[PDB]
Formats: structure tokens, sequence, C-alpha cells
């Protein structure tokens, strides 16, 4: 019919164009996030940038409040890219899902299951016509019950998967090429790492990847970096000073 | 959101219900289903739609279904809608048995399922069921019975009838050949004849035929779903007799 | 009833008698009181028989559902949370006193769950009408870091104390050993009770001794 | 307690070799001492391999039998096969428990054959229930009803393993009759059904009528 | 059951016996009546075991929700830079038990992850949501709780949630359970403001010991939790017997 | 457009939600509201210049500045009814927070809850989205000022000074010249009157008194909500007016 | 929304009698990565193509072959979120049956229940049909079964079948070399060969998932190494 691109119903070729348009809406925000997995840790790096939306960035804006990284629980955090209302909504949905899991089962949900439950929530928006799609794509990290890091990514279509490294942003084929090169370069070394060495290398890889993707010099004040490891399983950001030190090391090499 | 409503349960300028007409077109586009009453029981026959030689053709009847011990139906139309309504009618028969401690008369069961269909045509904003039923059975009140239902919730009793594609040819064959006191064998041979002539051929093929009948013998009502072997035997008898 | 469990080296061991009573009458002489929740989680049940059967079945099936949906090894803590919440919801009217044991990422664990919904993590415990006798034996003889054979012997001795000192207990001794990699359900493990006296010949009534009024034969298929 | 004395009645199941038997008294009591019927069977055929004996409150007996017949008929029409006796036993347990707090005042037994399809082997199957669905799987005998203690004594004393159909009939009939003769509120006839994979034999015993 | 809380100069100490009984029978010899709600927030349980356990589980869930909602967006503290240990082994030494069980962990200490108290729920908030839960169902629920914790606003605090769902804040000490009635005046006479860690520990231990001596419903062992601004310390005392010269 | 702008629950093929943009246009056409952080407080001002031709309105009767717990300022630009709805929800959330926890709802949690409430009206095909943007702000000695602005799309951002509604760009240009974190609220009053005289061409020195709402939370008011007294607004108005008429 | 006047069918009849939304869901399936199942003498195999978009993705994180219960497995061709929802529902129905009757759910009963659930979404108001097809394989007392479920809610009983991309050509390839008296190893080889003939390029242990149920054993998803051995020849 004339409205097959208005609702979540199949078009003649089998597509649900509303899902495609929600994904494009995510892409329109011009926000880039990168998650990278180590051997005993995981990192997420995002721009501390307001999503390109109707309103613009004022010089009286408090730039410290601008963020795309959230804690879901003490041990699980995420990056939510897309429409800020939808991103906040998904953050709250994920927090409530994690809390309900904990109460029902007496132990904390791991990142994989939380991602899958979130995507089961999103599928309902994809099938019921009266609800708008949440223009939001996310990355979720945590340390699973075997002390292994997890990196999972969901998008508006309700599809999720685990990754060695991932990028949400405008470009993702070339981001994938950059990340694959960085990962193989890191993997070709045979010397064993310490926990601290592994965390340092993972964070440097995340920063250098975001930089090689965005194609300009990252300033420590305009990006955010969050980590989870077996040394510190809490999902914690790192200071602007440590980000700056990582950047000075990256530049001088 | 009203702009997306297709208004299924709304009269047309000629007092017609378009969704029901289209459901009837779909039923008319389904494979032939026939039924006829002998003095030995009700016969239901159907042509199977070919999909692949890899379908499992053992104990897999997809157009004739048991509703109760004394009731069984043939389907013409959308098979999933039919599955829904068949589940409902099995429930209805068992509910009647629970409430009254006796098996449900056939006409009451047909009325209940047809009420479901009519309700979908009158209330709500959903599309109707795209299925026609040939319901046959036995009960002490009315003996052997055979009924035909359509998406509008209509029904009517028949001594012989056909639904689905090319029902005109099969109905004419039945009108010419059906008699008031036939034996089970004669009924089965006539069912094979009308199935063969509606499918545009002369000798029918066992692979494409579903045949079942329902007899009240010695006081027990018993349903027989003929296998490919029994149908092959009957096909040989038919090719002898014609 | 006498059920008991203890923790030993990298294993949990459960034990139970097999009597079910309907008043002062023994209704079932060989009822099973050890219930499979998952490959690494078992439980023993005392209280109302129907409540135990249906609560443990519900728990087992929900645990399997959870395992399938998460693809992770079931946790004993999850069983504790689910069971205690259910029992609390029924304010003790679901009479289920359960010894729950299993092995997971947090090692071997054992819980004593009570019908009102309380739980307690313990190295050993006993529940049921015979729990006082079994607890006497366990308190006398329990030790940390017992071997599995020693734990099996102690569990059997405790269940036997319950069997021989409590009228509500009896029958055989059933045991399950739950480790990280598998379980071992032994049923029966002890068989300490059998019929002593038998008549020298079993009474066989001659054919036709019972008078009948009518008879009808009805063949099948 | 006294609710079960209102009507009276009892049921008994026993197995032999490739045979199984189910028996019941035929009385319908009222007010614990008035006999109003002498043809009130407690035995019900679910399918050819599954029988249920329902003792207790007659209204609940009839109601539960109707529920079970509804469920079995739906299951078997949907599946296009006879319900296995163990599935039926578990289903009966679940139905009884679903009324855990306002239960049906019934004391069921299930008797039948567990089919082990290779040829087919017919293994006798016996189960006794309480009113909230607790189950007792057994190989020799099952009892239920207000006459339970007498039936338990008779069975413990007289049951003989691996009896043929005639020996099974004599044993179960003697157990039932002796037990009934000591009960004020049960008796007034006995029906005995002896099951084999090939045939069912239904007998009415010349029993006491006081 | 005996549960006690005492505020001292640098923290708040929570102590408890460990006996759970059903009548005269001791169903659990060593229960755990002092439960962590948050890294710096503990509750001492009294009353019916099922009631207090299920209440505390609900409250832990609520506390996780509150804590994660308290998290502000951004980075903070880009510069902000953030006592005599109890001789527990000597408290727990007994002549007739010396190396009889060498492997015995009687102490534990951990540091707060939320160093600046940026997101940890206020003690008062958690205590009040608990009071709300108990009061809404005070026709059925019978359990008395003591909350102890440290937050950056009011520092170390004690809140008594009494039976029927009332809440009172205590600034010196709080006592609950059938055993505390016996040590009421002992504690009143021996308590002083701004006690040291050592004085508070000795006092709370002696209070529990006297209560266990006098109350049959109390017994087992003694669990003591000490909550400071930076760390939490937990001790187990197994030397509970009381020796009278007379 | 192209048929994709009739519902708030249909994304356009370029990924945009047009009903939300139309609401933004409505808000930008509506009256002006601003909040400004100063050294010892925050100052909020609403310019009701759309009502300049409404001569019979009771003097100073239309006020767009409300408060939540006597210590949080909440104002808006957009539909009055929708804003009242959102303010009722804000107060309801504050009541619920106090009931649950016995402490006042923190500003940032309240902002998140309000933004989620607003965002929920952009999700369904049968609900009109709110046509209003909200300013929510507080101030206390230790934390200084916190100013949040919530958009109709449900996005909340934090500012040191914010202007919504009509002529907001010129007001922002005037506001950004001086660092008000080192100026006192009283001194900021005259600056704000000057900005109003310049930016809003519908406002003159005759209707400045009856068309402007002023409130603050500052040290002078014990960090609790208060409408600025006319005995403070009068000298500032006169000074701004004479200074402007000079040039 | 989900109630009131706003609950009307989105799938309706066309003049010719067709329900075009079901046809469009079918097209969506026919554009998806191929899946197939084979019923052998003493087991049933379901196999699928799992082509990793990038070297970054974790293959184990995506399994197109899932277990519903012991002895029952499922694979799909089509939209993965729909599959997740239906798989959760199938597990729920399996345990509901297991709680009522104690034993494991019979494959036919599960298939009928799931087909009815699928059918509801072609008639109930305010929703689209599911955009996928399912293959359900299993073993019970009544033998080995391989069932397909279509977006419309119709179900078919198969000796062997393929869904998804160019499934007509795959079907011809599979029907050229299927007999009812094959063995488990021959069936696995045939499934792999069919997928090879469909897949464009070179297959490997990472491009395919396989699940088996044979010789009255619990359903099992072949690991990478087992598939590698099957691919050595
Ligand atoms: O041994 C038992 N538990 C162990 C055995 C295994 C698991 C642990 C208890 C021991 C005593 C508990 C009785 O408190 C009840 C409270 C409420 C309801 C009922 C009982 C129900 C019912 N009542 C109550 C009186 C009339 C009647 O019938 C009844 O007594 N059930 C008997 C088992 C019944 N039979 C089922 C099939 O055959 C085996 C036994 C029963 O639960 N016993």
């Amino acid at each position: 019919s004339m409205y097959d691109r208005h609702l979540t119903i199949f078009s003649p070729d089998g597509n649900l164009y509303q899902i495609e348009y929600a994904i494009k809406a995510v892409k329109n925000t011009n926000i880039t996030s990168v998650g990278v997995k180590g051997e005993n840790c995981a990192v997420i790096i995002s721009q501390k940038k307001m999503a390109t939306q109707y309103i613009s960035q004022d010089k009286l804006l408090d730039y410290n409040n601008i963020t795309n990284i959230y804690n879901i629980t003490d041990e699980i955090g995420c990056s939510m890219v897309g429409m800020p209302g939808d991103c906040l909504s998904m953050v709250y949905k994920a927090r409530s899902e994690a809390s309900e899991f904990l109460y029902s089962n007496g132990y904390n949900v791991n990142a994989e299951t939380l991602c899958r439950n979130i995507c089961d929530k999103i599928q309902v928006y994809t099938q019921h016509a009266y609800m708008r799609l949440h223009a939001c794509s996310g990355m979720i990290i945590g340390i699973d019950e075997n002390n292994k890091p997890e990196l999972f990514k969901f998008d508006p279509s309700g599809f999720c998967a685990g990754y060695r490294a991932c990028v949400i942003g405008n470009k993702e084929q070339e981001s994938i090429s950059v990340l694959e090169r960085l990962l193989e370069k890191r993997k070709k070394k045979i010397q064993q790492e310490t926990i601290d060495e592994d965390i340092r290398n993972t964070t440097i890889l995340a920063i250098e990847a975001l930089q090689t993707i965005l194609a300009f010099d990252l300033k420590a004040s305009e990006i955010e970096v969050a980590i989870v490891s077996t040394k510190n399983r809490n999902f914690t950001q790192i200071s602007e000073k440590e980000i700056d030190n990582y950047l000075t090391y990256i530049a001088e090499r | 959101a009203r702009r997306y409503d297709s208004r299924t349960t709304t009269f047309s300028p000629e007092g017609r219900l378009y969704q029901v007409e289209y459901a009837l077109e779909a039923i008319n586009n389904a494979s032939i289903t026939i039924g006829l009453i002998t003095k030995d029981g009700v016969i239901l026959g159907a042509d199977k739609v070919f999909i692949s030689k890899l379908i499992d053709k053992a104990n897999n009847y997809e157009k004739i279904y048991k509703i109760d011990k004394h009731i069984f139906c043939g389907v013409a139309g959308l098979n999933a809608d039919a599955n829904i309504l068949i589940n409902q009618s099995r429930l209805y028969a068992q509910r009647y048995l629970y409430n009254y401690n006796e098996v449900q008369p056939v006409s009451q069961l047909v009325v209940q399922i047809c009420d479901i269909k009519q309700s979908y045509t009158q209330y709500g904003g959903l599309r109707p069921y795209g299925v026609s039923f040939l319901i046959g059975g036995y009960d002490t009140k009315d003996g052997y019975q055979l009924y035909h239902t359509d998406p509008s919730g209509n029904y009517s009793g028949w001594f012989a009838t056909a639904i689905g594609t090319n029902n005109l040819t099969a109905s004419s064959v039945l009108k010419q050949e059906w008699k008031n006191d036939m034996t089970l064998e004669e009924g089965l041979l006539l069912a094979l004849k009308t199935l063969a002539k509606s499918t545009d051929t002369e000798i029918p093929k066992s692979e494409k035929i579903e045949l079942a009948y329902l007899t009240n013998k010695d006081g027990e009502v018993y349903q027989k779903y003929l296998t490919e072997k029994e149908i092959e035997e009957l096909i040989k008898l038919y090719t002898q007799k014609y | 009833t006498t059920i008991c469990g203890l923790v030993c080296q990298n294993a949990v061991i459960l034990g139970a008698d097999t009597r079910a009573t309907e008043g002062p009458i023994v209704a079932d002489k060989n009822c099973s009181k050890l219930h499979y929740i998952s490959k690494n989680i078992w439980c023993a049940g005392a209280g109302v028989a129907g409540d135990l059967e249906h609560t443990t079945l519900w728990l087992q099936h929900n645990v399997e559902l959870h395992r399938l949906n998460t693809n992770t090894q079931p946790r004993v803590s999850m069983c504790v949370s689910r069971l205690t919440q259910e029992l609390f919801k029924y304010q003790g009217y679901k009479v289920c006193a359960i010894v729950l044991g299993g092995v997971d990422v947090n090692g071997p664990q054992l819980y004593g769950i009570h019908p009102h919904g309380s739980s307690c993590l313990l190295p050993f415990t006993a529940l049921g009408s015979g729990s006082l006798n079994a607890m006497a034996v366990l308190e006398a003889k329990y030790r940390d870091n017992m071997t599995i054979e020693e734990g099996k012997n102690l569990v059997c001795e405790a269940i036997c104390a319950g069997i021989f000192n409590d009228l509500g207990s009896g029958g055989n001794v059933d045991i399950c050993v739950i480790t990280k990699d598998s379980y071992q359900h032994i049923r029966p493990y002890k068989e300490p009770n059998m019929r002593l006296y038998h008549l020298p010949h079993p009474t066989i009534y001659p054919k036709g001794t019972t008078p009948i009024l009518s008879e009808k034969i009805e063949y099948i298929k | 307690g006294s609710i079960y004395n209102y009507n009276g009645g009892c049921v008994l199941g026993m197995s032999g070799s490739n045979c199984v038997a189910i028996a019941c008294d035929l009385r319908l009591g009222a007010n614990t001492f008035t006999t109003v019927s002498t043809k009130f069977s407690k035995i019900f055929k679910m399918n050819n391999n599954v029988y249920v004996g329902l003792s207790g409150l007659a209204t609940d007996i009839q109601t539960l039998y109707e529920i079970l017949r509804y469920r079995v008929n739906l299951y078997e029409v949907r599946q296009d096969a006879e319900m296995d006796v163990e599935c039926f036993a578990n289903m009966l347990s679940s139905i009884l428990y679903s009324n855990r707090f306002s239960p049906y005042f019934v004391n069921p037994i299930v008797v039948g054959f567990k089919l082990k399809h290779y040829k087919v082997n017919y293994e006798p199957y016996l189960t006794a229930y309480d009113l909230i669905g607790a189950k007792c799987e057994t190989r020799d005998f099952v009892v239920n009803g207000v006459t339970s203690e007498q039936l338990f004594g008779m069975c413990e004393s007289l049951y003989v393993k691996d009896q043929d159909e005639n020996g099974l009939f004599e044993t179960i009939s003697q157990c039932l009759l002796s037990a009934l003769d000591r009960d004020c509120i049960s008796g007034w006839g006995a029906e005995v059904l002896v099951l084999t994979p090939e045939k069912i034999i239904k007998k009415k015993l010349k029993a006491r009528m006081d | 059951t005996t549960i006690i809380g005492i505020i001292y100069d640098n923290g708040v100490m929570l102590a408890c016996d460990s006996r759970t009984s059903s009548g005269t029978f001791i169903s659990n010899k060593c229960s755990r009546k002092i439960n962590r709600i948050n890294e710096n927030l503990y509750v001492c349980r009294s009353g019916a075991s099922a009631h207090s356990q299920k209440i505390i589980e609900i409250i832990k869930h609520y506390c996780v929700s509150m804590k994660n909602e308290n998290r502000k967006k951004g980075r903070f503290h880009e510069g902000e830079t953030i006592d005599e240990e109890i001789d527990i082994d000597s408290i727990n030494y007994l002549d007739y038990n010396n190396n009889n069980d060498n492997n015995l962990v009687t102490k534990n200490k951990y540091f707060y992850e939320d160093k600046f108290n940026d997101y940890n729920p206020l003690v008062e908030n958690v205590a009040h949501i608990t009071k709300k839960i108990i009061y809404t169902n005070n026709n059925f629920l019978s359990c008395a709780l003591i909350f102890g914790g440290y937050d950056k606003i009011k520092k170390q605090q004690l809140y008594a949630v009494n039976l029927n769902g009332s809440i009172i804040e205590k600034h010196d000490f709080a006592v609950s359970g059938s055993g505390s009635i016996y040590i009421q005046s002992y504690l009143q006479d021996k308590y002083k403001k701004f006690m040291t860690k050592k004085e508070c520990f000795n006092l709370i231990l002696n209070c529990v010991k006297y209560a266990m001596h006098n109350d049959n419903s109390s017994g087992g062992l003694i669990r003591i939790v000490n909550i400071t601004k930076s760390f939490v310390e937990e001790f187990t005392v197994v030397n509970t017997q009381m020796n009278f010269q007379y | 457009s192209a048929g994709y702008d009739l519902s708030v629950s249909t994304f356009s093929p370029d990924g945009r939600l047009y009903q939300v943009e139309y609401i933004y246009k409505s808000i930008n056409n509506n009256n002006t509201a601003l909040c400004l952080e100063c050294k010892d407080g925050i100052i909020c001002c609403c310019i009701n210049s759309n009502m300049d031709k409404n001569k019979m309105i009771k003097k100073n009767s239309y006020n767009r500045i409300y408060h939540v717990n006597n210590n949080i300022i909440i104002t808006y630009s957009g539909f009055d009814g929708d804003a009242r709805n959102i303010i009722d929800r804000a107060r309801s959330e504050a009541n619920t927070y106090y009931y649950n926890f016995h402490t006042n709802i923190p500003l940032h949690i309240l902002v998140n809850r309000i933004s989620l409430y607003i965002h929920a009206y952009t999700l369904y095909w049968h609900m009109r989205p709110f046509a209003a943007s909200i300013i929510i702000s507080s101030f206390n000695e230790k934390d200084k000022g916190d100013i949040y602005c919530i958009e109709p799309n449900g996005a909340c951002y934090k500012y040191s000074g914010i202007v919504i509604g009509k002529n907001k760009e010129m007001f922002k240009t005037e506001i950004e010249k001086k660092d008000y974190k080192d100026i006192n609220v009283r001194d900021a009053i005259e600056d704000i009157y000057k900005f109003i005289l310049t930016s809003d061409d519908h406002m003159n020195k005759n209707n400045l008194q009856n068309l402007v709402n002023f409130s603050w939370i500052c040290k002078e008011s014990s960090y609790e909500f208060q409408n600025i007294h006319e005995e403070i607004l009068t000298p500032a108005l006169n000074k701004a007016v004479e200074y402007i008429e000079k040039l | 929304m989900a109630d009131g006047e706003y609950s009307f069918s989105l799938t309706t009849f066309s003049p010719t009698g067709k329900l075009v939304q079901i046809e469009y869901a079918l097209n969506r399936v026919s554009s998806s990565s191929p899946a197939l199942g084979i019923r052998a003498k003493n087991g049933v195999i379901i196999a699928t193509e799992k082509k990793s978009p990038n070297e970054l993705i974790e293959e184990n994180s995506i399994f197109k072959i899932q277990q519903i219960s012991e002895h029952i497995g499922i694979v799909y061709a089509g939209m993965p979120g729909d599959f997740r929802v239906l798989l959760k529902r199938a597990r729920k129905e399996a345990i509901r049956y297991s709680l009522q009757y104690g034993s494991e759910i019979l494959v036919k009963e599960l298939v009928k229940i799931i087909a009815s659930i699928v059918q509801e979404f072609t008639q109930t108001g305010g929703v689209r049909p599911f955009g996928l097809s399912l293959l359900i394989c299993g073993v019970d007392v009544y033998g080995y079964h391989l069932y397909q479920i279509d977006p419309s809610g119709c179900y078919f009983n198969w000796m062997a079948t393929c869904v998804g991309k160019d499934y007509q050509n795959n079907m011809s390839f599979l029907e050229k070399r299927y007999n009812k008296d094959i063995e488990i190893e021959d069936a696995i080889h045939t499934a792999i060969l069919t997928l090879k003939e469909s897949y464009e390029g070179v297959l490997n242990e990472k491009n395919i998932e396989i699940g088996v149920a044979y010789d009255n054993k619990p359903f099992k998803i072949l690991t990478q190494n087992e598939i590698k051995d099957y691919l050595i020849e």
C-alpha cells in the first residue's frame, strides 16, 4: 500500500523501511563510539559531543555533562549512540532490566544476556505498528562469570552480537578495516602481557582507533574513555589527565 | 492512525462485505474438496497440492481432520486459519461433552464454529477467516450429516457437494452420479471419479488423493483415513469399473 | 522424613529416607525425596508431598529455561532466590522444607530452606521429622574437608539415625553426590529395612474360589 | 475427614504378569450410613491402556472424571495417538495440585499399561494419589479410599508377585472382599476389571450386601 | 537475637549474635544477621527470619536502582586527592583451642570503590524506603532492623526501624532483639561520646557477650562490622564465654 | 514532508522526525525565557512580549516561572497547558521521591525523569507530543548553579546560561559577552533589562514593568525560590532604560 | 495503540484472495541465508550458512541453530529478532508441556503450538507477520521429525528441505541425492554439499552451523572441529 514505508510492515521486496530509517537517524547524529576487547579487559571510547540535532552547541553549554557512556550497573556500562531521548530511554530500560534480573535470580546479569534482553524489547517495536522505533545503537561491555571481557553491540533492528572490536558511527566499513589492522598488529606479538600492560595496550588501541577513524587529533577534553578489567571489574571512566597521557604517548611513537 | 484502517467489517455500497468476497475468492482458488453421504457413512475426499517429492507422505493428512470421534472435516482455503478453527471446534465438541455428558450433535458444532466466523465478520476490525469447511459426522438425532461452511459464517446441509477450485465440474458429476442409497464402495468409487474429473484427468493418482470416511458400525462411530495403498486398490477398482 | 546434606571436598552430598506416610500408615515405602534441579543442582524435600513434588518440578523447569536462554551454568543462588520468593509468597502454606545443594562458579554450596521462605548457607544440615537425630549424628561427626567416601558414610549414618529413631522415617537410604562435572544418584544406597518373617508358602487361592454374579469378556483391537 | 465418610467407597489396583487389575466397591452412601445406590462404579476408562479409580466425594468423583475425560480427549485428538499412561498420571497430579488450597476430595488410583515400543511390550503401571496430587508409583498394588488400612493389610499379606490372570483375579477379589467386610460404609457389591494387552474381563462379585 | 549499633568517633560498629531458633531448638547455629546493602551500608536483622531476609533482598534491589540513578554524567575530582587495628587473634585466643583448627579466617577488610561518595545512596534514604516497605505491610510483617552506614552528608549514622514500621535515628547507640533488654543499662552506663575504635569494639563485644549469657534466644558466635569513611572491617569472635570471679 | 510528517511515530526516509521539528518551530516562535548563573545565585527571566497588545490583562498576572520544592526553578517556552502538565509531573515526582526516601529529589534525577516523561509522548501514533521546552535549575552554596534545559524530543543538556523561545540568538549573543559567574545576581538584573530592551523589538521602557517575570534563587533569599521584589527591579529598570536612551 | 480503535488488521485480503503481507514476508525469507534439514534413517540434521560479515564479529555470539529442549533443535531463515522471540516462546511452551505431562514435548505438538502463534500475527490487529521460516527437527517416541513453519503459520512435514536464498535450486540438488535410508554421516555430507553448491566461493568450519539428533540421543550442535573433520574429505 501507499503506507508501507510509514509503519513496520513489509514492503513488496520484504524490507521494513522504518528500521532502515531509524538506523539512518542513528547515523545522522555524527557520533562515533569504539569498543575494543583485551585478554582481561574491555574499553569503550566515545566523543564527548552533542548529537547533531535541531538545536546547536552553545558556548554556555556545560561540556563536562555531555556524554554517551553510562553505567548500567556497577560492573556493566555501555555507549548509547543516537537520538538523546531514545538513548536515555534505552539506558533506563537496560538499568531496570538489570535490576529485575538481579532481584529475580540473586546474581548480576552479564553483558551478553542484558544485550539479548534489550534486543528482545526492541523487537516488539519492530513488530507493533503503533510504537515508534528507538533510534539508538549501543555497545555494552562487562566481565563475565569466567573473568573474560564481553563486547556486545545492538542496533535499532534488534540485532545484537559479540565483537572483538566494534564501531558505532557514520562510517563502519572503513572503521572495520582500521580495527582489523590494529587487532592483527596487536595479535602478531608473542610476548605475554601483564594485567596492567594488557589494559594499557587495550586503551591505547581504542584511542588510536578512534583517532584513525575520525581523522583528526583527539583532544583529551572532547573524548571519554571507560574500562572494565579483571583488576577492576567496575565500569569506570578514566580521568582527562590519563587520556591526555595516552594521547601524548600515541603522538610520540 | 485511522488512515491505516482498512475497515474490514464495513458494508459496501451494495450491501456487500468485500473482505468476505475476497476470502471466498481465495477459497475458490484452493484445491478441490468433496464430500458425499452413502448409507454406510460420510465420505470426504480431497486433492493434495504438490510441493515436492520430499514431503513426508506417511500418516500426513493435511486437508481432512478429525474433530471428534463422530465428526471430521475437510478444508478448503488458508490452512493456518483452518488449523485455528479446527482447534476451536475440537474444543467445542469436548466442551459439549463436559457440560452434557453426551457427544455433541453435528449441527450444533457447525453452528458454533460458524458463529466464530460470523463474529469476525461483524465485530472488531480484523480480517475474516479464509476457510471453507466440509463437516461430516454421525449422531443419533440426525443420522449421517454433511455441512458446508463459508467465511461469512454461513452453512447449509448437503447430500453431496464440493468446495475449492473447479467445484462446478465435481458438483455436476455428483449431481449426475450420486444416488440416494449407495454403499461405501460405490461412494468411494464415485468420490474418486469426481476427484479425477475435477483435476482434469481420467485415471486419478494416489499421490495426490486424500480419502477418508466415517461409519457408524455395530454402535461405534469409526473413522478410516485411507492410506496410499488402500487408495491404490480403489484406483485399480475404478479403472476396472471405467 | 529425614533429609540431610553436607559439604565435602569439591562436592555436595545429599541423603534421604524413602517413607511417605498418610497419618499413622505408611503410604509409600520407597518414595524418592532427592530431586534433580540441574546437572549441578539437586535438592532434598521434606513436608507436604504434593507441594514438594510440584515446587521442585517448577524449579527444575524454570532453571532449564534460564540455562537455555543464558547459556551459562545454573547457580545455586538463583534456586535459593526463586524458591524462597515463592515460599514467602505462600506464607508457609506451601509446606516445603528443602535442603538445596550444588556446585557452581562459587564452589560447592548447601542451603537449608524453610517453608516460610528463609534460607541459610551451611556446611551441613538435616530437615524433617528425623532431623534432630540426623543432626545429632552430624554434629557429633562432621568435619571440614572430608573426602567423598567419608561424606557418603556420614550422610548414610545420619539418615540411618533418622530412620531408626523417628517413626515418620524409614525405608532405604538414597544419596546423591554433586560435583562440578556431574552428579551420582544412588538409589538405594543402604537398604537397611526388609521384611523379616515370610510364610513358608505363599497363599495361592484355587481357581474359582471367589463367587461371581456376572462376567463379560471384551477383546481389544 | 468426615467428608470422605459421607459417601464411603474404595479402589484397589494390582498387577500380575502381562496383566493388571483394578477393583472397586459399588456403594453410593449418603450421610455416612444410608445406602442410596449399589451400581456406582468408581472405575473409569480413559483409553484402552489407562484406567482411573476415583474414590471419595461422589460429586468430586464425577467432576474430576469429566475434567480428565475432557483433557484426555483433547490431547488424543490433537496428537492422533493414545495418551501414554505416565503422561496421564503426571497430568492428573497437575490437575489435583492446581486446586491445592480448595481441592477435590478424591483419592484416585491409576492402573494401566506402559507401552515400550520396540513389536510392543506391555508393562503394568500403578499409581496412587492423595487429593493434592502427590504420587506413589508401585509395582505390586495400590489402594485408596476409606477402606485403605484394611486393603493395605490384605495386600501386604496376600499379594503374590507375577501371577497370571486367574491368580490375579482371585487375589485382588479376595483382598477387596476381606477388606470390605470390615468397613461399615463400603461394599454393597464389587466390580473387578482384569486387563491384558488382548482383552478386558469385567466381573461383578457375589459380595455382602449389608 | 541480639543486634547492636554504636557510633564512635571515627565510625559506626554493628555487632550481632548468630543464633536462629524455632522454639527451644536451634535451627541455625551461626546465621548472618549483619548484611551488606551497599559497600558502606549494612543492616542488622531482628525478628522472623523469612520476613527480614525477604525485606533485605528487596531493599538491596532498591539500593542498586538508587545507586545507578545517582550516577551523574561526566568526570569529577580531576585533582581531589582522597587507626590502631583490633588484636582480634588475641580476643579469639583460648588455651584449649590453640592450632586445633589452624585454617580460620576471622577478619576481612575492604576499601570503598566510591571514594568520594559520589553515588552511594544516603543511609537515611535506604532506611526510609525500608521503613516504607515495612509500614505498608505492617499487618503481616514482624521484623526490627538497625541500619548503620557512612555518607558524606551526615557521616556515620544509626537508624532503628522498629516493629510496625516506625523509624528513629540514633546518634549514640541502638539495640534490638530479645537479648538487648538485658544489656540495656550496662550499655547506657558504659557508653560515652567520641569513643575510640578500641573502646567501641570492646564495649560492643562485651554487650553481645552479656546478652548471650542471659538470653537463651541469643548465642552462637559474634559478628562485628566496623564502618568508616574509607573502609569496612568485619570480625568474627568465637571466644564468647563469660567468666565471673564470684 | 512527502507524507512522512503526519505522525510522530514515522521516521522520514532521511532519518528525521518532522513532527518534532514542527514543535521546535512552535517553541521558537513563542515567548522568551532565560536562566543565568551568577556568582551568588541563579536568575530567571521570562519576557511575555507576545502579550503586548493585551492591554486589559491584569498587571503582572501571567507568570511562567514556577518552583518544585521551594528550591528548584522551572520555567518554559511553549504551550501553557503542556507546560503545566509537565510541571505537575515534576512536582508529582518530587512528592514520590520524598515519600520513598525522605530527602528532596536531586536536580539531575528529576531532570532525567521529566525528560523521560516528555520523550514518552513522542513514541505512539495516537498521542500529541508536548510543545514546550523546559528550563529546570537550582543553586546552593556548595554546588553553585545547575541549569538544565529539556527539549521536546526529550534531550536534556546542562548549561551555564540558557535562552529558549523567540529572539534567543540575540539574547545569547548579549549573554555570552560577560562571564556572569563573577557577577552578582543584583548586578545581572540591569544587564538583563538592557538585553530585553535591545533584543525584543516588541518591548519598550513602557511595558518592561508588566511584561517581564523575574525570579531567583540566591544567597539573599537563603537559596530558596523568590520572585524579585519590585523595589529591586525598579532601579535596575530605570538605569537600563536611561543608559539605552543615551545611545 | 495496542487497544481501542487502533487495533485493526494490517494483513487483509486482496481482490484475488491473496494476503500480500504474507507474500512479502515470504520474499524476505527467500532473501535470507540458506538453511536446510535432512531426515536420515536414525537421526535428523539441520544445517545453516553462517557467513561472518567481518573478522571482528564473534561467531559463537551468533548461533542460528538453537536447542528448544533435549532432542529438539531449531534453525531459521529470515529476521533474527523475530527468531529470538519465537525461540523464547518455543522454550516456554516446551516447559509448559513438560510441567503438565512430566515428559518431553512431542515434536508435532510443539510445531502446532508455534504455528498457531505465528498465525495469530497474520490476523490480530496492529502487527505485521513474522518475517522468517523455521525448521524444527526432533526425536520422540514416534520417530524422527523435520517440520517447516512458514510466515503464514502453515506447517509442512519434510524428509528434507531448504529455506532461504535460492532454495529451489538447493531443493533440486537435495532431491537428486536424498534417499530415506541414508545414515547420519551421509546426511551431514549431503547437507554440506548442498550448502557448498549454494554458497558462492569456498565454505569452511566458520561459515556453517550444524545440529544433529540421532540414535535416540540429545540434540547436539556440531563444534568447529567436528565440522572440520566432515569437511576434510
Ligand atoms: O510423608 C510426607 N511427606 C514426605 C514424603 C515425600 C515428601 C516428604 C507427608 C507427611 C505428613 C504431611 C501431612 O500434611 C498435609 C497437609 C496438607 C495436605 C496434605 C498433607 C496432603 C494429604 N492429606 C492430608 C490429610 C488427608 C490427606 O490425604 C497427605 O497426607 N499426603 C501425604 C502423602 C499422600 N500420599 C500421596 C500418594 O501416595 C503417597 C502418599 C503426605 O504428604 N505426607
